[PDB]
């Protein structure tokens, strides 16, 4: 009918500036992380002496791989702030609202995305190039060993739900335009917004996963855990800040974990 | 926020 029509539109529109923005997709990261892919495998990085190997390929060491993700986060909140200039009326709001709802937005979208790149035994890195052991990372010297064992266990849980790029390009869209993100000044037409990607988003999860029982559902219950995900990673940022002066903070990240939760 | 405001304006 016509109102699905125009949802169809927006999770089309949604889809394509989720592949411009966003360099190794779900798609591609399968792909390589079967094996079932004509390109070279990844770089296995399991202990100190590979990941020594695998800094050709792609300060104490736990630091070394902490700076790491950083960098990392860095660029995947620059590619999600141009994703979130494509979600329809985004820009047309209030400057400080758009700033509100990144700041509280890009590390439940980072983890979402992360999921992708993760299977229950380790995280593909550098766009595919490598290829970090869950068990490596859990390895790592406190605090630093269990940085990324809860995105490995919501990983697992969210990758069973077996959502595509084009469920994914509206349910990150979704998380952005989040009206109960403290400090907004005008949440009406953020709401608007998050209406129609919830109805898309619905459309979306009926059509592309019939024999799929209630995914909206359960796809919604799993927003609530990635706050909660998004709370304990900053205690650790506190703690981590606090404990180790050898750290330096990316400016970018300064700016988001500032007055945040 | 002048490096998200500045990503944002961009």
């Amino acid at each position: 009918n016509p109102e699905s029509a125009d949802l169809r539109a927006l999770a089309k529109h949604l889809y394509d500036s989720y592949i411009k923005s966003f360099p190794l997709t779900k798609a591609k990261a399968r792909a390589i992380l079967t094996g079932k892919t004509t390109d070279k495998s990844p770089f296995v990085i399991y202990d100190m002496n590979s990941l020594m190997m695998g800094e050709d390929k792609i300060k104490e060491v736990a630091i070394r791989i902490f700076q790491g993700c950083q960098f990392a986060s860095v660029e995947a909140v620059q590619e999600i702030t141009e994703y979130a200039k494509s979600i329809p009326g985004f820009v047309n709001l209030d400057l400080n609202d758009q700033v509100t709802l990144l700041k509280y937005g890009v590390h439940e979208i980072i983890y979402t995305m992360l999921a992708s790149l993760m299977n229950k035994d380790g995280v593909l890195i550098s766009e595919g190039q490598g290829f970090m052991t869950r068990e490596f990372l859990k390895s790592l010297r406190k605090p630093f060993g269990d940085f990324m064992e809860p995105k490995f266990e919501f990983a697992v849980k969210f990758n069973a739900l077996e959502l595509d790029d084009s469920d994914l390009a509206i349910f990150i869209a979704v998380i952005i335009l989040s009206g109960d993100r403290p400090g907004l000044l005008n949440v009406k037409p953020i709401e608007d917004i998050q209406d129609n990607l919830l109805q898309a988003l619905e459309l979306q999860l009926k059509l592309n996963h019939p024999e799929s029982s209630q995914l909206f559902a359960k796809l919604l219950q799993k927003m609530t855990d990635l706050r909660q995900i998004v709370t304990e990673h900053v205690q650790l940022l506190q703690v981590i800040k606090k404990t180790e002066t050898d750290m330096s903070l990316h400016p970018l990240l300064q700016e988001i974990y500032k007055d945040l939760y | 926020h002048k490096i998200l405001h500045r990503l944002l304006q961009e």
